[PDB]
RNA sequence: AGGGGAUCGAAGAUGAUCAGAUACCGUCGUAGUCUUAACCAUAAACUAUGCCGACUAGGGAUCGGGUGGUGUUUUUUUAAUGACCCACUCGGCACCUUACGAGAAAUCAAAGUCUUUGGGUUCUGGGGGGAGUAUGGUCGCAAGGCUGAAACUUAAAGGAAUUG
């Protein structure tokens, strides 16, 4: 049954960019799941995504512009410590300088750039480019 | 795509779809280029004038060429009601 | 030979050593 | 952007309609529901006529603005649509390929047919979808006078018309041809009209 | 390999369908296989029905049939040319001529 | 998907797992197994000394065809009676 | 059979394809005409040639043939093809019930008809 | 005594074309090869290798032989040619050419500060030509190429000078090993950048810009 | 074990073919084939395709249900009803085209969303033989089932497709 919300919207995004679509139709929401869009907005890989909110649990619907090439989640959510941000960046992610890995420290759901900044890591949830 | 003294490398840029952003290849054949006539008053398309399009080998492989063909063209003024925006 | 056969031959086989097994105390 | 003069014309209209152009088929193909405009009864769907010509127009608007204007190919395989092509043909530059195809002639740069274009104009995709491949293989747009359920593979503009009577096709060929001589060509004054009758492009017995 | 998609002939959703027996060889051949045909003839040939028609009393009544549904085995469909050996891609069809 | 468990506390399954299909392998089973010990013609060590008892011409195999000049030795810290190739030419009329 | 070959089909379409109004019908008159209009080395091939040409003569002048076009039959042709009769009122227009609601949603005049 | 066949043809004969980048750039059809032996001047080729292929006929053995060869300036263009001839000089001719034919770019990167004309790949990339997954991952400099050695001489004339190579699949059939590689180094341009992001006018088809000296004669 | 035992029919008997024919073909026929009460517990038990969930591509049929139609036929004057037609819809068994992707290929809308590898979870496989063997265990009236090696030997065995 439904067991990674998170997963399975990441999943229908990839499917509709691969596609070619332009704006695709999650379900349901979450706040781990408006949090990860909101990192993506930040970074630009994609445009606005409207919360519609009925009563159960709500789904969004997201406007893409491309460039945004593979966004995937890391289940489960392994305990990455400060100095193994590195390994992970390595293992998943195409070049030294672009794409993100995002992480879910308890300072919120932020990017690896903002995570070694504010100096926290935590557990792993995804990552974008 | 610069090196450390903000100077250009990266020998060509590429074009990307105007469908869907997508880099368009060396390599892809069925990639397409639309140009569309600028029409001045009274007919006469003026020659030399270009509305340039570009569509990639993917978007008219699947097929929907003409659909975003009809969006563009209505998103840059060239069709008026051919393509309405909430099917 | 068939594998059916080959099955069936160790069948036999089988059977005639767990007899002689038995008479052996 | 296109000025007031060029809308559908109620006359150009009545000749669409007369000609009995907005009849589609039977079958939709979801590609092309924005151009059926209604479900008549008695299952037959009806073409939108003014997204017709407002495509017929930007068709038009592409078929210019070629520098050397034969270099224009245009396919036909159906009989309905030879004598409309050898017209049109005669018209602009537009050189035809009347008949059968004989693939490779847009690659295999030795052949004798070896036409190298910057664009074509299919009939009936269904029926040149050779031409439609072997403009996929060497990097050429495509305006396709597309019925409804014809695919839409490797097709560029399409125009719905008919595909299934003679008048429609060759009507359409000839406000094809019509317009894309008035833009720029020479037939000033888009406000009158032109002498050719679609009688031209029309197909006899003979 | 997989010579055919359908397995050889159409289960798709039961597990176990009642056999019949091919008429020549009386071979125990499911009914989804055993390629079934329907022989409808006359019991009067046309080389004999003029002559019946000629011999007959009750002018012009009628000719009655034949009706057969006949279940073949694969092997005795080959051997009685029922069915031939079809091209690869000409496998695919279902159509009768 | 994949078959394996993915949960963040499967640590003993994909353990035990490991453990259990380390013996389908071949090099490790022997391994722990320890037959270089219980049956080996060496007691697993990397050479061993023995008493010539006889000298055997073993014929090769097919396709090839020649004799071989072996010599049918007694290993001394076990008992098993091997069979030990003799090196190059002559080494035979050397071996007594 | 007597099933000739390509050199000799060839040559008579060419041949009837670049000299039709002067070959006739007769095969003694096209025999000797490719003696003098052709550069052919054997009088066997020529006559192969030449009946051929008679025969596809005769097949032309009781119909076109798929194969080869002269100068004459393409101006008749043009002609044929120019004929234009008087294009296609008898009042309104004809029968339209749901393309009659089309052109009233979309703002025409159109004198036209129910059905 | 070359001439042109086709209209790009006639555009690089007189000139008007000089660079494969506007080749690229507007992904137009090589279909010559005398076209590049004019816009890349030394062009250097590697037979990279040659094998007997046999059909087996009525009586006898129909053996042919089939070359593999490579081709690259040394900066960022690289092609690939596989030909079946009777006999290997005339395969290794015709490979050439149609590696010529297959000419294709290859954009390098760096492996993080840029500084000094990119060595490496700009992203890890993948190819598979038939149960062959060729990986190329980005290295530092001074690193140089770690890969088996007929894709260590390809890359080697595509000019990326620090690769880590991962591999999987036989790669013993180095026709497929080398395919892999090429899909690999398009896949590259393949990659879509956040240096990319940005828009650009769409340039307006040298075909279109000099039509009237790409017209026939 | 008990009943019933028409048909067909292991074993067996016989006739022919054959060099022979303990087989194919032919006549006969025992256990069996059927049922009640108890056992077994395996099959190419097959979709050689684990179960749950999510998304990605068009098309037409059809089964069960549901919604709508100043639609068709029906009683006897046309309502109800029933069946049929049209549009859609939910769950099915499947099917047609493409290759967008996957694959070693055959081929697959799932064998896709897998080097741009991570939705949850169970079981199994690690070159071929020896070998589903020996042994020990446990279940079974028995046949047998489940569990299950090694010594030794070998460079192949195998899958998909091409040319003969
Ligand atoms: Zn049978």
């Amino acid at each position: 049954t439904r067991s990674s919300v998170l997963a399975d919207a990441l999943n229908a995004i990839n499917n509709a960019e691969k596609t070619g679509k332009r704006q695709v139709l999650i379900r349901p929401s979450s706040k781990v799941i408006i949090k990860f869009l909101q990192v993506m907005q930040k970074h630009g890989y994609i445009g606005e995504f409207e919360y519609i909110d009925d009563h159960r649990s709500g789904k969004i619907v997201v406007q893409l512009n491309g460039r945004l090439n593979k966004c995937g989640v890391i289940s489960p959510r392994f305990n990455v410590k400060i100095g193994d941000i590195e390994k992970w960046t390595a293992n998943l992610l195409p070049a030294r300088q672009f794409g993100y890995v995002i992480l879910t420290t308890s300072a919120g759901i932020m990017d690896h750039e903002e995570a070694r900044r504010k100096h926290v890591s935590g557990k792993i949830l995804g990552f974008v480019y | 795509m610069e090196n450390d003294k903000g100077q250009l490398v990266e020998l060509y840029v590429p074009r990307k779809c105007s469908a869907t952003n997508r880099i368009i290849k060396a390599d892809d054949h069925a990639s397409v280029q639309i140009n569309v006539a600028k029409v001045d008053e009274e007919g006469r398309a003026i020659p030399g004038e270009y509305v340039t399009y570009a569509l990639s080998g993917y978007v008219r492989s699947r097929g929907e060429s003409d659909d975003s063909l009809n969006r563009l063209a209505q998103n840059d003024g060239l069709l008026k009601n051919v393509w309405s925006y909430s099917r | 030979m068939r594998a059916k056969w080959r099955k069936k031959r160790t069948r036999r086989l089988k059977r005639k050593r767990r007899k002689v097994r038995a008479r052996s105390k | 952007s296109l000025p007031a003069t060029f809308d559908l014309t109620p006359e150009d209209a009545q000749l669409l309609l007369a000609a009995n152009t907005h009849l589609g088929a039977r079958n939709v193909q979801v590609h092309q529901e924005p151009y059926v405009f209604n479900a008549r009864p008695d299952g037959v769907h009806v073409i939108n006529v003014g997204k017709t010509w407002e495509k017929l127009v930007l068709a038009a608007r592409i078929i210019a603005a070629i520098p050397n204007p034969e270099d224009v190919v245009a396919i036909s395989s159906r009989t309905f649509g030879q004598r409309a092509v050898l017209k049109f043909a005669a018209h602009t530059g537009a050189t035809p390929i009347a008949g059968r195809f004989t693939p490779g002639s847009f690659t295999n740069y030795i052949t004798r047919s070896f036409k190298e274009p910057r664009l074509v104009i299919v009939t009936d995709p269904r029926s040149d979808a050779q031409a439609i491949k072997e403009a996929s293989y060497v990097n050429i747009p495509v305006i396709a006078l597309t019925d409804l359920d014809s695919p839409s593979e490797f097709v560029d503009v399409a125009i719905p018309c008919n595909n299934r009577g003679k008048h429609s096709i060759g009507l359409i060929w000839y406000l094809l041809a019509r317009e894309v001589l008035r833009l720029r060509g020479a037939l000033v004054d888009r406000t009158q009209p032109w002498s050719i009758m679609p009688d031209l492009y029309f197909y006899r017995d003979p | 390999p997989k010579k055919r998609a359908s397995n050889g002939r159409n289960k798709k959703g039961r597990g176990h369908v009642k056999p019949v027996r091919c008429v020549n060889c009386s071979k125990s051949i499911p009914k989804d296989k055993a390629i079934k045909r329907m022989a409808i003839r006359n019991i009067v040939e046309a080389a004999a029905v003029r002559d019946l028609s000629e011999a007959s009393v009750y002018p012009e009544y009628a000719l009655p049939k034949t009706y057969n549904k006949l279940h073949y085995c694969v092997s005795c469909a080959i051997h009685a040319r029922i069915v031939r050996v079809r091209s690869r891609e000409d496998r695919k069809n279902r159509a009768p001529p | 998907g994949k078959g394996k468990p993915r949960g963040l506390n499967s640590a003993r399954k994909l353990r035990v797992h490991r453990r259990n299909n380390r013996w389908a392998e071949n090099n490790y089973k022997k391994r722990l197994l320890g037959t270089a010990f219980k049956s080996s013609p060496f007691g697993g060590s990397s050479h061993a000394k023995g008493i010539v008892l006889e000298k055997l011409g073993i014929e090769s195999k097919q396709p090839n065809s020649a004799i071989r000049k072996c010599v049918r030795v007694q290993l001394i810290k076990n008992g098993k009676k091997v069979t030990a190739f003799v090196p190059n030419d002559g080494c035979l009329n050397f071996v007594d | 059979g007597r099933v000739r070959t390509k050199t000799v089909k060839r040559a008579s379409k060419a041949l009837i394809e670049r000299y039709y109004p002067k070959l006739t019908l007769d095969f003694q008159t096209n025999k000797r005409l490719c003696d003098e209009i052709a550069t052919i080395q054997s009088k066997r091939l020529r006559n192969k040639i030449a009946g051929y040409t008679t025969h596809l003569m005769k097949r032309i002048q009781k119909g076109p043939v798929r194969g080869i076009s002269f100068k004459l039959q393409e101006e008749e042709r043009e002609r044929k093809d120019q004929y234009v009769p008087e294009v296609s009122s008898n009042g309104v227009l004809n029968v339209d019930n749901q393309t009659s609601d089309l052109v009233k949603s979309l703002g025409l005049k159109l004198p036209l008809s129910v059905i | 005594g070359w001439v042109p066949v086709t209209k790009l043809g006639r555009l690089v004969k007189a000139g008007k074309i000089t660079t494969i980048e506007e080749i690229f750039l507007h992904s137009l059809p090589v279909k010559e090869f005398q076209i590049i032996d004019t816009l890349l001047p030394g062009l250097q080729d590697e037979v990279m290798n040659i094998k007997p292929v046999q059909k087996q006929t009525r009586a006898g053995q129909r053996t042919r032989f089939k070359a593999v060869v490579v081709v690259g300036d040394s900066n960022g263009h690289v092609g690939l040619g596989i030909k079946t001839a009777k006999e290997v000089a005339g395969a290794i001719r015709a490979g050439i050419i149609i590696a010529k034919l297959s000419v294709i770019p290859i954009r390098r990167g760096y492996w993080g500060t840029n500084l000094g004309q990119p060595h490496s790949l700009a992203t890890k990339t993948t190819g598979k030509c038939g149960s062959v997954t060729v990986r190329l991952i980005p290295a530092p400099r001074g690193s140089g190429i770690v890969a088996s050695p007929a894709v260590k001489k390809l890359l080697q004339l595509a000019g990326v000078e620090d690769v880590y190579t991962q591999s999987n699949g036989k790669t013993r059939t180095l026709e497929n090993t080398l395919k892999a590689a090429f899909v690999a180094i398009g896949n590259t341009y393949g990659f879509l950048t956040p240096n990319l992001w940005a828009e650009q006018p769409l340039p307006v088809s040298p075909l279109d810009i000099y039509s009237d000296e790409a017209s026939a004669q």
